[PDB]
């Protein structure tokens, strides 16, 4: 296999926004390790002239999720949202950064 | 904050 181009580690929320604001297409995203919740992950996505942030939650069994559907890994959560919108307000499909 | 309610 090859590594994933979307894991940025501990990049500040502000820097994620600065980086994603420069992206060409809506849906461009990255997964970052939260600085507010040690051990927690956040999903940053470009949409128009904004950058939306989604908190990656974990249920009682340790599965990850954003809304209702649960995933056994960040990898599956990410791939799922390439075909299903991450947003409740508009259609936003995840696309790898350029 | 985040787009998805966190609690």
């Amino acid at each position: 296999m090859k590594p994933h181009p979307w894991f940025f580690g501990k990049i500040p929320r502000a820097k994620a926004e600065e980086m994603l604001s420069k992206q060409r297409h809506d849906g461009a995203f990255l997964i970052r390790e939260s600085e507010s919740a040690p051990g927690d992950f956040s999903l940053s996505v470009k949409f128009g002239n904004d950058v939306q942030h989604f908190k990656v939650l974990r249920d009682g069994a340790g599965k990850y999720f954003l809304w209702v559907v649960k995933f056994n890994s960040l990898n599956e959560l990410v791939d799922y949202h390439r075909s299903t919108s991450v947003s409740r307000n508009q259609q936003i499909f995840l696309r790898d950064i350029e | 904050g985040y787009e998805n309610p966190t609690y």
